[PDB]
This record gives C-alpha cells, sequence and structure tokens, in this order.
RNA sequence: CUCUUUAACAUUAAGCCCUGAAGAAGGGC
C-alpha cells in the first residue's frame, strides 16, 4: 500500500537533528521496519537578510543541514507511529 | 511614540489626585498564585518517550468493546423480561 | 582530488549505520543498489565499509586522555569523522600527520556547526604522539 | 448454601473480561451481602461471607476483633479464645471459627444487583484512568468532531476521546471539526456514568512540556526548569537554571536568535515570552523575574514574605506592564506576593514605617529620645520580637544593657498580654 | 596541506473616555 515512502528533511539547528532523526529510526524499529538514513548533505548556505533599526554610518547568514530517508515497508500501526510522533518544531519535516 | 493607553494618559492626567493620595499609605500591591493555584506537577515525564507515545498511543478499545458487550447482554436480560407473542 | 572527493561519500555512509544501528551487508547493498556514484570509486569505497571493526574504537580512546567535554557530550556527527580521521591516522597513516590534520580540520568546517573544527584544531596535540616523524 | 439464580446470571454475563478480574465482583458482592446479613441481626457486629466461583453457594461468618481493650463487647476478644486458634491469633487481627445463619432474602437481590452494575461503574472510569496514568501531563493531538458552547470534542484513535473547555483554550481561538490540536492533558473528573479526559492549551504544563520536546537539553534532564507563569494571549515568564555551569539554561532554551523559544511562541500564539535564570536567593531571584525592568532597592517580610520594591518612574511604568500583570506574573512565578512603588515615596515610606510604630513606644514607655535611637536598629524586630529575640543580640554600646533591657521585656509583654485580653469580652 | 578542542539573545501589540489614588472594582461609545 504505497509502501515507497519518500521523506527528506531540513535542519536549521543540528542539535534537533540528530535527536529527531533517532527517533524516526526508533519508531520504525520498534514497528519492526528497517531501513537506512539519515545520509547527510553537506552543509547548505542560505543567505539571511535582516532589517534592525538603522544603524549609525545584523546576521546574514546561518548554518543548515539536510538529511534523507526512506521506509522498506510501512506496517499499520507504523503510519499511525509516524503520524502518531510530533516533530521537533524549527525544524521543517515535509515529506517527500 | 505612540504611547496609546488611555488609562495611562488618565493617569498622567491625575496625577495631581494621586499625589493627594500619595501620603502615608501603601502606593500598590501585587498578590498572585496560591498553593492550591500553583500545583504544576512536572518532575518526570522522560520515561514516556514520543517514540513510546507514538508506539503505544492511547487505546481505549477493549472498553467500547466490553461496553457494547455489557449493552447486548442487559438487553437479553430484557428478553427474560420478553415473552413469545 | 576527484578520488580524495569519494572519501566524503564513504565518510557519509557510517552515519547511517550509526543511527541505524543495521548490518553492514544491508548498508553496502541497497546503498550502492539504489544508486551508483559514477565520481567516487566503489573499488575504493568498499575497503572502508568493512572498517566497521572496533579497532577504530581502540583508536577513538586515544581521544578520551584530554577531553574538556565528556567523549560521547560532543556530537556523534562530529565524532564519527573523528572515527574516521584516526582510522586513517593508526591503520592507514597514508598522509602525514599535518598533511592529513589540516584536511581534516576543513572536513569538519564541511558539516560542523559553530565553528566545531576550529576548537577542536587543539585536538591535533593528541594526534602528534603517535607518529613523531611529524 | 444460597445462590439467586438471576445473581449468577448477571455475574456470569457482565463477568469480567481477560484483562479485567472476575473475582473483583464477589469481592465486591460479598462485602455487600455480609453488610446485608449485619443490617439484619439486632446487634451491630462484623461478618464475612465467602463464595465460590465453581459452585456459586456461599457461607456467612460471624467475627470478632482480637483486641486488647473493652469497646465493642459485640466485637472483641482476648488471646484466651485464640488458644483454640492455638495461639495463631494475633492482636489487631480479627478471626473466629463459629459460622452464623446465612440470610435469604428477595430485596437484596435488588441491592446486590446494583452493587453488580455499580462497580461496573468503577470499572468504565478505573479502565479509562489506566491511559490517563499512563500519559499524564503528555501532549497528545487530536481531531475536533464536536463544537459543543464554549467546549470541543476531540476524538483520539483507538476509541479514545477528549475534550477542551474554553477556558483551557486561547483567550482569542475559536475552533472548527476537523482542526488538529496539540494538548497535554491534565485532570479525569469523574462525571456521573465514567469519566472522560481532560485537556488544556492555556495552563502552564502545555508551555512547559511544549519546551520539553523542544529543548532536548531538558529531556536530557541536564537543566531543570524550576517554575512556569503564564497570560494565554499575552506573555509568558519561566525561570530555568543549571547547577553544573557546563552551558547556559536560557541559552540553550532561546536557541538560534530566539530561534527555538519563538517557535514555541507560534504553537503558543505568537505569546511574548520572558526565559529568566533560576536563583535560590528569594529576592535576587525576585529580581530576575521582575525583568525586563529591574530596580536596585529589595525589602523583604519573610514574616509574610510580601516583599515591596521601589524604581524610577521610567522603569516603574515599565515594571508595572499593562494592567499590572508583569509584576502579576513575576509573583505568579515567584509563588510570593509582590509590591511596586517608587523610590522617593520609598525612604519615605520606611520612615513613616518607622514613625508610626516609634509613636506607640512613646505611646507606653514614653522616653522618645531613647526610643528614636533604639528604633534605628529596632526595624529587625517588632515590638514583639525585640521581647522574642533573645537578649544575646539587643545589647549594645548605646543604652543599658542589664539593668534596662528586663524592665523593658516586662513591659512589653504586659502590653500585647493588654492586647489579647482585649481581643475577647470587648464592648463590641 | 592548522584555523590551539562546538553558536545560543528571543518579545514591534490590543480603541476612546468617564467614577475611583489605584496598574482593585466598575462603567458610555
Amino acid at each position: 500500500q504505497n509502501q515507497r515512502i519518500r521523506i527528506r528533511l531540513k535542519a536549521f539547528d543540528h542539535r534537533l537533528i540528530d535527536q529527531a532523526t533517532a527517533e524516526i529510526v526508533e519508531t520504525a524499529k520498534r514497528t519492526g521496519a528497517q531501513v537506512r538514513g539519515p545520509i547527510p548533505l553537506p552543509t547548505r548556505k542560505e543567505r539571511f537578510t535582516v532589517l534592525i533599526s538603522p544603524h549609525v554610518n545584523d546576521q546574514y547568514e546561518i548554518r543548515t543541514h539536510l538529511r534523507l530517508v526512506d521506509i522498506v515497508e510501512p506496517t499499520e500501526k507504523t503510519v499511525d507511529a509516524l503520524m502518531r510522533l510530533d516533530l521537533a518544531a524549527g525544524v521543517d519535516v515535509q515529506i517527500s | 511614540l505612540g504611547s496609546m493607553d488611555a488609562q495611562t494618559r488618565r493617569r498622567e492626567r491625575r496625577a495631581e489626585k494621586q499625589a493627594q493620595w500619595k501620603a502615608a499609605n501603601p502606593l500598590l500591591v501585587g498578590v498572585s498564585a496560591k498553593p492550591v493555584n500553583r500545583p504544576i506537577l512536572s518532575l518526570n515525564r522522560k520515561p514516556k518517550s514520543r517514540v513510546e507515545s507514538a508506539l503505544n498511543p492511547i487505546d481505549l478499545t477493549v472498553l467500547a468493546e466490553y461496553h457494547k458487550q455489557i449493552e447486548s447482554n442487559l438487553q437479553r436480560i430484557e428478553r427474560k423480561n420478553q415473552r413469545t407473542w | 582530488a576527484a578520488r580524495r572527493r569519494a572519501r566524503e561519500c564513504a565518510v557519509q555512509a557510517l552515519y547511517s549505520w550509526q543511527l541505524s544501528q543495521n548490518d553492514i551487508a544491508d548498508v553496502e547493498y541497497q546503498f550502492l543498489a539504489e544508486q551508483d556514484v559514477k565520481d567516487v570509486d566503489v573499488l575504493y569505497f568498499r575497503e572502508l565499509l568493512a572498517g566497521v571493526a572496533t579497532n577504530t574504537a581502540y583508536l577513538d580512546g586515544l581521544m578520551k586522555p584530554y577531553l574538556s567535554r565528556l567523549l560521547e557530550e560532543l556530537g556523534q556527527v562530529e565524532k564519527a569523522v573523528l572515527r574516521i580521521a584516526l582510522y586513517e591516522l593508526s591503520k592507514r597513516s597514508d598522509v602525514p600527520y599535518k598533511v592529513a590534520i589540516n584536511e581534516a580540520i576543513e572536513l569538519a568546517k564541511s558539516f560542523g556547526a559553530e565553528d566545531s573544527h576550529k576548537f577542536v584544531n587543539g585536538v591535533l596535540d593528541k594526534a602528534a604522539p603517535v607518529i613523531r616523524p611529524n | 448454601g444460597a445462590m439467586n439464580k438471576e445473581i449468577l446470571a448477571v455475574v456470569e454475563a457482565v463477568s469480567n473480561e481477560k484483562a479485567l478480574p472476575r473475582e473483583k465482583i464477589f469481592e465486591a458482592l460479598e462485602s455487600a451481602l455480609a453488610t446485608a446479613t449485619k443490617k439484619k441481626y439486632e446487634q451491630e457486629i462484623d461478618v464475612r461471607v465467602q463464595i465460590d466461583r465453581k459452585s456459586g453457594d456461599f457461607d456467612t461468618f460471624r467475627r470478632w476483633l482480637v483486641v486488647d481493650e473493652v469497646t465493642q463487647p459485640t466485637k472483641e476478644i482476648t488471646l484466651e479464645a485464640a488458644r483454640y486458634e492455638d495461639e495463631s491469633l494475633n492482636l489487631g487481627d480479627y478471626v473466629e471459627d463459629q459460622i452464623e445463619s446465612v440470610t435469604f432474602d428477595r430485596i437484596t437481590t435488588q441491592t446486590a444487583k446494583q452493587v453488580i452494575v455499580q462497580k461496573v461503574r468503577e470499572a468504565e472510569r478505573a479502565m479509562v484512568v489506566d491511559q490517563f496514568r499512563e500519559h499524564e501531563g503528555e501532549i497528545i493531538t487530536g481531531v475536533v468532531k464536536k463544537v459543543n458552547r464554549d467546549n470541543i470534542s476531540l476524538d483520539l484513535g483507538n476509541n479514545a476521546e477528549a475534550v477542551i473547555l474554553r477556558e483551557d483554550m486561547l483567550p482569542r481561538e475559536n475552533f472548527r471539526p476537523g482542526d488538529r490540536v496539540r494538548g497535554v492533558l491534565y485532570s479525569v473528573r469523574p462525571e456521573a456514568r465514567g469519566a472522560q479526559l481532560f485537556v488544556t492549551r492555556s495552563k502552564p504544563e502545555m508551555l512547559i512540556e511544549l519546551f520539553r520536546i523542544e529543548v532536548p537539553e531538558i529531556g536530557e534532564e541536564v537543566i531543570e526548569i524550576k517554575a512556569a507563569a503564564r497570560d494565554p494571549g499575552s506573555r509568558a515568564k519561566i525561570a530555568v537554571k543549571t547547577n553544573d555551569k557546563r552551558i547556559d539554561p536560557v541559552g540553550a532554551c532561546v536557541g538560534m536568535r530566539g530561534a527555538r523559544v519563538q517557535a514555541v511562541s507560534t504553537e503558543l500564539g505568537g505569546e511574548r515570552i520572558d526565559i529568566v535564570l533560576w536563583d535560590d536567593n528569594p529576592a535576587q531571584f525576585v529580581i530576575n523575574a521582575m525583568a525586563p525592568a529591574d530596580v536596585a532597592s529589595i525589602v523583604v517580610d519573610e514574616d509574610k514574605h510580601t516583599m515591596d520594591i521601589a524604581v524610577e518612574a521610567g522603569n516603574l511604568a515599565q515594571a508595572i506592564g499593562r494592567n499590572g500583570q508583569n509584576v502579576r506574573l513575576a509573583s505568579q512565578l515567584s509563588g510570593w506576593e509582590l509590591n511596586v512603588m517608587t523610590v522617593d515615596d520609598l525612604q519615605a515610606k520606611h520612615q513613616a514605617e518607622a514613625h508610626a510604630a516609634i509613636d506607640t513606644f512613646t505611646k507606653y514607655l514614653d522616653i522618645d529620645e531613647d526610643f528614636a535611637t533604639v528604633l534605628v536598629e529596632e526595624g529587625f524586630s517588632t515590638l514583639e520580637e525585640l521581647a522574642y529575640v533573645p537578649m544575646k543580640e539587643l545589647l549594645e554600646i548605646e543604652g543599658l544593657d542589664e539593668p534596662t533591657v528586663e524592665a523593658l521585656r516586662e513591659r512589653a509583654k504586659n502590653a500585647l498580654a493588654t492586647i489579647a485580653q482585649a481581643q475577647e469580652e470587648s464592648l463590641g
């Protein structure tokens, strides 16, 4: 039933990302599913613009991370578990 | 420089009355909370993990099932009250 | 360089393993079976996946004597790359200490957040005593 | 013995599920029976009864409570009658060996029947309470299905349900069916015919757990949060601290340029949030919870702990905030009453504090010259405390340490005794 | 072919006006 799940991940703060990814692995492990992740890509630079009060005549880029995982086979409990966990805030985990 | 608080503007307007009352009294007071008001109970929730919770969700299926069983069997004692006609 | 560029891809695999904690045969078969990286060479990529053996754990112990912070308190993302670096340091010793180690600080430029490599540029004093041919 | 056929059919019909305990049924209904037999007999007695699942017949034994005293001669013994038991009985243990006449009736059936269904009610409620104990204080997501007036019913999976009272939800926000709601449950008040879970977004536990999901440092138990106070629509104050001194807790909760706290504030409806350090000194911790506005003068009354605060005007208006709730949050966080004023009014307020009381001293023992001087260090001790503090402290080079202190204590204690006597039998 | 052991700084606002010292209560639009 739509077994080829596709998951990517944006990661503004690595600390939350390692734990989050580890939880996404533990939910598949506990249901019985096994899969390969996170496969981290190098740090991506996202230029930042800021607008502080006018300085006399202000960050402009902060580090980001990215990960990707699939699923070999979602058990009926694995979809309710994947939807059941609460994604850590501040990180965009939009499913591919 | 909005300072858009009507009551504050009134405070500046009625500042002289405030001065008339300023002498020999408590100026402002602020009490909050209570023991019964401030129980928070936040000692330990890590044993419940988001994996454990997502893996063991709140299930009350057996309760509703059992309930339907009871109601059916009670209708069956009303069948004991029932006569064939 | 392009062959050196292969190494980082191998570097990426173990983190997978490190968090999946599965049999390495599954990791290799599924990894290469999904896609082939035409740039990197499996001829060398496959040899490092064997290095999952705990000899590299013995070498990572070498970082414990001097450690301002706890052994595993530091990011496992950043600990993996140290297990790789010292894998090549003692088991392989292919690149000299300062040459491999400068590149190494660049390596944790690539994935380490907040100058993680830059401060860990102190830690290279711990690597020097293993080989006095500096 | 006896066994109402109807009641046996009832206990085999409402027979407890495998998860449930069938034995409990008998434990209850035998208490019911024995209580009925007890009500039959003219003298007040203690009685028991037992049934086996195999047969259904029961046996009723009237028993006495072995004790070392004379109260209730209808239910008491000595170890001498326990010699029939071969001394095996001990005091505080109630045993005997004589059966009593087992009662049979019809009206009992009804009330017996009642207990059965009665237990079932408790069985439902209790069976639900388990799940609550399993998830007590944790955030769970549900999908609204009803919208009653000022409270909404939420569906959870596996036939589980919940409800949010309007006080528990955001002041601004009204919800609609089909909307996913993240919410920590916090109580299970027993409604008639079983209870149902209560959830809340307004309570501080929503915010604290909302931080637990966001800051793993708390999840790793590295840092503790000592208290949290919040105004749901507007702003919140939270006190954090770590004794390790290894990392900064406020920095850990704030994140990158606030991105870790703002996120939760986004979930909290953009609620403003002040994260402050937790401190064990009350006064200093008060100043830390008084922020963003801060003062340099603090006065405490640990007898009432209704401490007072004074401040410049420009920082005064910031200290009170809108409707005062700023201080109201600080106090709410501190768990202690507060008080704010202007410094100019503060100094004079202390001089008045001392002046009226010194007029009382001058009203009692009348040496205004000697009392105003003693008043200078009286501030630590009320007129009763001077008599209550050990005499070891008030001895100084000023005044007379030995001849005058005794008389002083006599005067003060006699006067306060006069007030205590004036409390009762006064004119009005 | 060294950079000397891993960021945290976050809040932009809730009308006008009256009785009342009040930032307690309470009101008219």
